[PDB]
Formats: C-alpha cells, structure tokens, sequence
C-alpha cells in the first residue's frame, strides 16, 4: 500500500500493525527478508524499516482502480514533459 | 585617493573622532568631487561595518559581545543595530534574545545545489552569445 | 521452449509483397505462409518465407484451406536451394488473431514441434516493431482456472544478416540517418523516448480502464508485472539522491562550461584572422 | 602530516575518522586548460590589437 | 542445528544452548566428544559460541544498515565491550564491513555510497522500469487481441 | 623568493663581507620559516646538514625552528617574541617585523587548526601559552582579515573549522580564474568586433 | 555491386552501326567498370542501368531494422563511465589547448591540427554532457 515516495516504515507503524511490541518487529521483518515476502534493510537505530520491494500477489478490482489512478497521474505527467520538451526543442528537431 | 585613504582607515579603525577630523581635512576635495551626504550615511555604514566584521569573524557571539566590541552604549542598542543589519541584509544571519545571542546562519555546502549550476549557466550563455557574435561578425568582403 | 526469435529484413519484405500481391489480385483480410528458420540455443533465426494457398469462411471463423501438400512442396524445394532452413514457424499478415490461429498452429505443429506464429504487420507503425511473435502453450493453469490452448507471447527483434544489411543500407542510403549522436539527433530520440513512454502508459491505462469496468477477466501476470513496475518506481525526493543529482549536474555543467569557454576563444581567433585577412586584402587593393 | 585521513574535535572530544573524497581530476584538466586559454587569449591580444 | 547453522536468520545462542545443550554437551544416541566436557571440549563450546557469534553478525550485516551497539550487545549475547571488541577484530581480519561510531554506538554496516553508485542505482531502476512496462504492454496486447475475440 | 636563493647558496656561502655564517644561517632560517610549507620546511631546514650544524652554536634560532616545527606553541611564541625584538633592532628586516610576526602568528594558528574541526579557545589558549581573551582577539582579527579558516563561537567558546572541500575549492578556483578569462574574453571580442 | 547486361549480335557491331541506339541522355552518367572493358563490355555485350523501385511501405519495413527503441532513446549511460570519459576527453583537451597555445604564438611570431582537434573534443564534450543532463533531467520528471 505504501507508495515508494514514503515506504520508509517504522517500528511504531508495524506495532500499531499486528499485535507486537517493538522489540520484535526486527525479528519479524529479519523472518520477512529471508523468506523473500520484502526486499530492503532495517535501521533500528532511527526505528524505521526501508522497503524496495514486495512480493506481488493477486489483487481486487478496487485495488486495480487504485493502480488506474496512479496511472492517470503518471500518463498526465509524462504528457506534460514531452509537450514541454516538444515546444522548447521546436527548432532543433530532425 | 590619499584623503579617501585616510578615510577609509579612519572607519576600519571604527573611531569616529578620526573620521571627523579627516573629513573637516578634506571637505573641500570632497565639495569638488561630491560625496557629502554619501559621507555621513558612511558614518552610518561604518557602524554597519563595525557589526559586519563581527559578524563575518563570529557564529554565536553574544549580544553584550557584540555591544562591547562594538563600543555601543547598551545590549539593547546592539540587538537593534543587529537586527537593522539582518533585515538590510548586509550580515545575513539569524539573532535569538532568549539567550540575547546572534546566530549565523548555518553554512551549507555550496556545491550540491543549483548555485553551480546558476553561475555556469550564466557563464555557458554568455560564452555561447560570443561566439555566435564573432561567428557573426565574420565577413567576407567581395 | 524458445525465449526469443529474430526476423529478418528478407523475411519482412517477402511478407510484405506477399501481401501486396495478394490484395492487388484480390482482397482479403490476412495472406499466411511458412517461416523457415534456424536455431542457436532457444533464439530462432527466422531468415525467410513463403506464401501458401489459403482462404477461409470470414463468417464461420472455422473453416479454412490451408495448403499442407503447397506446404511440403514447397519446403522441399527451398531444402534443395538452402539446407540449413527448417520449418521454424508460420506467419499471417492480419493486425488481429482469430479463432483459426490455434488450429493452424495445430496444424503446423506437424512440421515443427515449437511452431512459432509470428504476425507480421504490413501497416507501418511508429513506435515498435511489425513483428508480434506467439507460441502454443497448453498447460494446467497453476491459477486454477479453467484451461484453454491459447497463445503466449514470445520476445521479437529484428536481426539481419551481412548480406542482407549490405542491401537493406542501400536501399535506404537516401532516406539514411547518421550512425552518430549529432545533438539534434540525440533531443530528438529522447522526445521519442518520451513518445514511446506515453504511448505504453496510455496502453496499460486503457487495459486498466477496461478490466476495472469489467469487460475483460484480470489476468494475473499482468497485474504481478504491473505490481511489480510500481515497486520499481524510483523516489526522486530524496535527499541523499538530490544532493548527488546536483553534484553530478554541477560537474556536467563545468565541462560544458569549459568547452563554451575554449569554442569561444576559438571563434575569436578565427574572427582575428578574418579581420586581418580583410586588412591585408583592403589594402593590397588600394596599393 | 597527513599519516591517516582523521580530524579531531575538541568539542565532545572525538576522532572522526573518515575516507577522504580523491582530489577531482576533471577540475585539476579544467583550471589548467582555463590558464592555458587564458595566455592563448594573450596572444590573441598581442595579434589583434597590435596589428589592428 | 545443522538446519539453523545454514538459514538465514539470527539464532538466539542463549535459546540455541537451552534447546541443544543436553543433546550435543551431556549426551543422551550418544554425546559425540566434540563438545564434551574437558579442555577440548569447554573451548570447542566457546568456538560454537563464536561460530553462533559469527553467524548472527554476518545476518547483521546482510540484513542492517545502522544498528546501535545496545542492540547487538542484548541480541548477540555478548556485553557491549566484548560484541565491540569481536566486531573489531573481525574488521581487522577484513571478514565484516562495518564503522563503529563509538560516541554514539550507532554501528554501520553501510558502505559509503559514491554518487556514481548512487545514480547508477537510479538509472538502472529506471532500466529496468521501462524494460518491464514494454513486457506488461505487449502481454497486454495479447491479452486484449485474445480475450476480445471471444 | 629570499628563501629560494638563502637555501640554494646555504651549503656554499662565501660572501663573508655582507654577513658571518650564523648570521646568514639566522636569515635563511627565519626566511624559510616564514616562506615554506611545512614539508618543504623538515626536508630542507629541519632536515638540512649544514644549517643544522649551525643550529648547534646557535641554541635560539634552533629552539624558534624546532619550537614551530614539532607543534610546541608557547615556546614558539616565546621564540617568535625574541625573535621580533632581535629582528626589529637589525636593519635589513627592520620594516618587516611587524608583518613577519603577524604572518609568522597567521601559519602559527593556521597550523594548530589544521588537524582539528572544533577547538576550545580555552585549549588553543593553553597550547599557546595566553589567555582567552588573547586568543579570541587574534583569531577574530585574522579570521576578519580572511587569513584563516575557522569561525568562532563565544557564548560557548569553541573554535569552528570551516575548511573549504577539495571540490568546493576547486569549484571557486574555477570561478575565479573563469572570471577573469572571461573578462579578457569580452574586452577582446568588443575592441574587435567593432 | 551489381550491374545487368545484354549481348550485343555479332553482325550489328561489324556493320558499324552502334550496339544500342541513343535517344535520350538517360542511361548515360554510368562509368564502365575498367575490369569489364577488360573483358570486353561493349564487345561482346552491354550494361544495362538497374533502377530500384522502392515503395515507402518497404522503406518503413526496412527502417525497422536499426529503428532504436524508446527505451535507448530514454536510457541514461554509465555515470562511471561518462566521468572516465569526460575526465579523459577534458585531459586531451588540455594537451591539445597547450599544443594550441605554442602553436598560435610561434605562428604569430613568425609572422591547422591543434585547432581542428580541439574543436572536435569541444564539439563531443559538448554533445555527451548536454545530452545526459537534459535524459536525467526529463527522467526525474517523468518518472514521478
């Protein structure tokens, strides 16, 4: 759920998650790493989890109308650049 | 430039009695070249000199410091002198009367961020505008 | 199975005339033939083709007459001609598939076991390439869905051979770009890159669109894929990448500077050069 | 005299022992092909304006 | 235990001593005379000790990038004097990467990360990126050309 | 320049008639002092034979040297003291005591600071044999000046050292030199274009 | 290297008519091949002109070929490695900028290659520099 901007999860996120005091979160997420569910590393001296990836799984439509949006967004964006690049380099283009 | 001489270290030396004498010195070379009223905001600006030598040689000096070094009459007349200075700009520092201690701003590592990139851009344009100026000016006379 | 397979500029030209003759005697929506290939490791080298009789009930969508005996016949003379040249595969030059696909590679799995469709489109498009390369895989779907033998995509390119580049260069010599990065060239591939980029999102988007509304059923791979390019998009914000962003930028821009710097100087000196060459030629004349 | 790459700090009282950045090459080619452009530029003074 | 020597996870020596004391020190199935009871039995448990050591600061270093020497004091069972002074020896002998800021305990298992490494991070992420969008697209189009000819 | 010439002709003095030995040894040493780095310095003086072999016979000369050269800097300021007297009363450094100490107390400090990034002027006071206040009216007169690189802290005293990185010099040299190029660029371009 | 011929008949050529009319100035602006007046090209037979009809259908087709992808027109190089090479380019820039120096004074004393290859390092740093910043720039902001 987390979007890659802020995935930097922290101890007292995972704990108001599944029912664990932190001190034990480390271990949860060393047993996460080795089984390959996630990719990243744990800084506990800040208290916070960096998470690269995510095993993908099987999703709901409301979960891919989520994905929809964040395209839309990402498509407006990429539009926005080329139109911009396309004007400014006008004169230079073969 | 002998009596600008002397001015100049009579408001480095920061003594108002030298710049006096100096200017009724040489008031007359200044009636002919004409600096009067940029002459008394100098003594303005030489008090602002006083507190931007502080400032250039200090992080966190303090303000009874400053006032002391200065030769100012109280703390109090130094923190508006400071914070005059703060808003004109010509210390560019921060100041805190909790402790009644200027702060200087926290310098940063001018070389990751777009100041680099700002002045070669600005030298990148004008090398550009030169060239295509002399490969304009080239000219081929029949 | 095979991971990848690369067509060739013979092989595109053949279809393409094969597709133009077809049309120009008659019209019809697809024109199939044979592809004749060879393999180094699971990388099929498709290096040429030929057409085949063939027509079918566009109404039905069942009924076709592909020309097995046309088929062998043929394959054994170009064996005679070129040796190294089996059955890989077959091509059809229709921009969609249709329900006779799998029962002509049913078909052509007779002469190759790793029989390869590979749709050839003679409608130039701008942003990949004419080829779109599918193989027959029937298995048990671990999803536990029901199970139908359905095509897979294969991964495309377009290879050439020397003596096909020799021909394929000039042909094209007039109409030919530079083999080198000159600066307009190299803004205008990236604003392609840009082009090609929005085109791929808007195409996932509308997949998404139509999913979401239900037309279509989720498929799994896409939505894993999907999932898994989101993981992958980068985080530009940060601060530990912002900083090295503008250190590097800073470093490009002082070489960049210093080149301006040494064009300029150069261009001064040619100007110097040119102002005295006008003084001496002025004065010659005038003396 | 630069026997290992470390300063100190009388503050908290500490060693800070870090690796030293290699000296940018690309700046040290740059500073000298600015001088080297620069005495060309005297030469192109002595041309230009001497003989114009 | 041959199990938990080769995964990839901190084993506990305390708990891994409370679980396989008796059945690898005491014996019943007899106890092998590695790990007996004399002289070269205590000091072959010491090295299991640093062999359990070596192994829980190796997953440290695999799965960490900054953790403070409180914690691999408690989680390694060794007081913090003596983890400091294993984890220095082991950098020494060059078998572990990893700075201890001592002032703060805040031990780092980060290498330092050049701006060349950290953009070549980038520009291979995006690599990979559009790489996968062009899959996802062209799985897409076959999806769509087969299911909508149904 | 004076430190060039003095350490070329030490081994080889023959000019009898402007100056004994020692009194030539005592002007290359001061000279040096004041002209070289610090390696320059133990390869050539520290380290050099026959100014070492006066430095025996002259037991103050050698004790100024040594005194800056191991990072002992209240017997150099002791020194640099004598030193300036003996140097005011001769005629030849007559008019450049007072900036010859001056410079002398700049690589002083400069030196002290170069293997610190935090110093406490009560510490720098003790190294250097004064008192706070001493310290903190030097520094803050050299640092307005720009001869050295470090910026106090009075309302704690601490003395902060903000040397430029190698790449944040090299980006400022750059600047400099650039500028004036390209000021000599433009004045060109606009006395011939036209 | 291809080239067409026909024979030309054994009575025409001893009639000393010409092998092949001429109407037009088209199928002239051919240089015969030396190797086939050696062996007899308007002797015994002669070179037809071989035209290519080329549609623009096939021309697109075989553009296909090298055509790039988005991705490299997209895809940033090596940041090591541009910073070797801009490191090496900038380094022979500067022995050629020497090179420059002596050579522009002693001409003008006394009174080409160091200029030309200066301008040719100039005009690749230029390009490459450019050309990765404004990819990493249109990255950034594409890419989020």
């Amino acid at each position: 759920t987390r979007p890659a901007n802020h995935r930097q999860l922290t101890f007292e996120e995972i704990a108001k998650s599944a029912k664990i005091t932190v001190n034990e979160v480390e271990l949860l997420v060393m047993k996460a790493l080795s089984v390959g569910l996630v990719k990243g590393s744990i800084d506990e001296v800040d208290k916070r989890v960096h998470m690269t990836w995510v095993q993908p799984r099987v999703l709901d439509l409301q979960q891919i109308k989520g994905m929809k949006d964040r395209l839309e967004f990402w498509c407006t964006d990429v539009k926005s650049m080329e139109m911009l690049v396309e004007h400014q380099a006008h004169d230079i283009l073969t | 430039l002998m009596p600008y001489f002397l001015l100049t270290q009579a408001v480095r030396t920061g003594n108002l009695a030298k710049f006096n004498q100096v200017l009724d010195q040489f008031g007359e070379k200044f009636q002919a070249d004409g600096t009067y009223t940029l002459i008394i905001r100098l003594r303005h600006n030489v008090i602002k000199t006083g507190v931007r030598m502080i400032s250039l040689s200090y992080s966190r000096i303090s303000l009874a410091d400053i006032a002391q070094k200065l030769q100012l009459d109280s703390p109090e007349d130094a923190e508006f002198i400071v914070a005059k200075a703060i808003r004109d700009g010509v210390i560019e520092a921060s100041i805190n009367h909790e402790k009644g201690y200027v702060q200087s701003k926290e310098m940063i590592d001018i070389y990751s961020t777009r100041e680099p990139q700002l002045a070669f851009h600005q030298r990148i344009s004008f090398c550009l505008d030169i060239h295509n100026m002399s490969v304009k000016a080239m000219r081929f006379p029949p | 199975a095979v991971q990848k397979v690369v067509v060739h500029p013979l092989v595109l030209l053949s279809v393409v005339d094969h597709f133009n003759r077809i049309g120009k005697v008659g019209n019809q929506k697809r024109v199939v033939g044979v592809l004749l290939g060879s393999w180094q490791k699971k990388v099929l080298d498709v290096s040429n083709s030929f057409a085949v009789p063939f027509d079918e009930d566009d109404k039905d969508d069942s009924v076709w007459f592909l020309d097995h005996d046309y088929l062998e016949n043929m394959y054994g003379m170009f064996k005679k001609v070129n040796a190294r040249e089996r059955i890989v595969g077959w091509y059809h030059t229709g921009p969609k598939l249709h329900k006779n696909d799998i029962a002509i590679n049913e078909l052509m799995k007779r002469y190759c076991p790793n029989s390869v469709l590979v749709i050839i489109d003679v409608k130039p498009k701008d942003l990949g390439l004419p080829t779109e390369a599918y193989i027959s895989v029937e298995e048990v779907h671990d999803d536990g869905t029901p199970t139908s033998k359905t095509f897979e995509h294969v991964t495309s390119e377009i290879g050439a051979e020397e003596a096909e580049e020799v021909g394929v260069e000039h042909l094209l010599r007039d109409i030919k770009d530079t083999t080198v990065g000159t600066l307009s060239q190299r803004i205008t591939n990236q604003v392609h890159g840009l082009k090609g980029l929005n085109s791929k999102l808007l195409d996932i988007r509308s997949y998404l669109e139509k999913v979401a509304t239900g037309k279509l059923p989720i498929n799994h791979q896409i939505i894993y894929q999907l999932q898994d390019v989101f993981n992958l998009l980068p985080d530009v914000s940060l601060q530990e990448f912002v900083k090295a962003f503008y250190l590097k930028t800073n470093d490009q821009m002082v070489v960049v500077y210093l080149a301006s710097l040494i064009r300029s100087v150069v261009a001064l000196h040619n100007l110097i050069n040119n102002k005295i060459a006008n003084r001496d030629a002025e004065k010659k004349e005038g003396q | 005299d630069k026997k290992f790459h470390g300063i100190l700090d009388q503050g908290e009282g500490v060693l800070i022992i870090f690796d030293e950045p290699p000296v940018d090459k690309t700046y040290e080619a740059a500073l000298e092909t600015i001088q080297n452009m620069s005495k060309v530029v005297d030469s192109l003074y002595n041309k230009a304006k001497k003989l114009t | 235990l041959l199990k938990l020597f080769t995964t990839m996870e901190l084993m506990r020596w305390s708990t891994l001593v409370e679980d396989y004391g008796m059945e690898l020190r005491k014996g019943s199935s007899p106890a092998t005379d590695v790990f007996g009871s004399t002289e070269e039995g205590e000091k072959r448990w010491k090295d299991l000790k640093n062999r359990v050591v070596e192994h829980n600061i190796r997953i440290m270093a695999k799965y960490y990038t900054r953790i403070t020497m409180k914690r691999m004091a408690q989680l390694l069972d060794l007081s913090v004097d003596e983890s400091e002074a294993f984890l220095s020896n082991l950098v020494v002998n060059k078998t572990i990467f990893a700075k201890v800021d001592r002032l703060a305990g805040i031990i780092n298992f980060q290498r330092p990360k050049d701006p060349n490494n950290l953009l070549n991070d980038w520009s291979q992420k995006l690599n990979s990126l559009m790489s996968l969008v062009n899959k996802t697209t062209h799985l897409i189009a076959k999806e769509e050309m087969i299911h909508n000819l149904q | 320049q004076a430190a060039e010439l003095f350490l070329d002709t030490v081994s080889t003095f023959t000019s009898y008639e402007l100056m004994d030995y020692k009194t030539f040894v005592t002007y290359t040493v001061y000279v040096s002092m004041i002209a070289l780095e610090r390696p320059d310095l133990r390869e050539k003086v520290i380290k050099g034979a026959e100014i070492l072999e006066v430095l025996h016979s002259l037991p103050a000369v050698r004790q100024y040297l040594f005194s800056l050269y191991e990072c002992r800097y209240s017997v150099f300021f002791q020194s640099l003291a004598v030193v300036e007297q003996e140097m005011k009363k001769d005629w030849l450094f007559a008019p450049h005591y007072r900036y010859y100490v001056r410079e002398m107390r700049i690589h002083a400090y400069s030196q002290l600071l170069e293997s610190y990034r935090s110093l406490t002027l009560g510490y720098m006071a003790e190294a250097f044999g004064v008192g706070v206040e001493f310290i903190d009216q030097e520094l803050s007169r050299f640092i307005a000046a720009g001869r050295l690189h470090c910026k106090i802290d009075k309302v704690n005293e601490i003395v902060e050292t903000n040397r430029p990185d190698s790449k944040n010099w090299q980006y400022q040299e750059t600047i400099k030199k650039g500028d004036l190029l390209l000021n000599r660029v433009q004045k060109l371009s606009r006395v011939i274009n036209m | 290297v291809i080239d067409a011929f026909r024979l030309i008949n054994a009575n025409m050529m001893v009639l000393g008519h010409e092998p092949r009319q001429t109407t037009s100035n088209l199928g002239h602006l051919n240089k015969p091949s030396i190797q086939a007046l050696i062996h007899g090209l308007n002797r015994h037979y002669y070179s037809i002109t071989i035209n290519y009809r080329k549609n623009e259908l096939e021309q697109k087709m075989l553009l296909n070929l090298h055509k790039k992808s988005w991705m490299e027109g997209l895809t940033l190089q090596d940041y090591s490695e541009h910073c070797k090479h801009n490191e090496s380019v900038v380094k022979e820039m500067l022995e050629l900028a020497k090179n420059y120096n002596k050579a522009v004074e002693e001409e003008d004393k006394m009174t080409q290659d160091p200029k030309r290859h200066l301008e040719e390092h100039v005009d690749v740093l230029m390009t490459s520099n450019i050309v990765q910043c404004l990819a990493a720039m249109l990255d950034t902001v594409v890419f989020k």
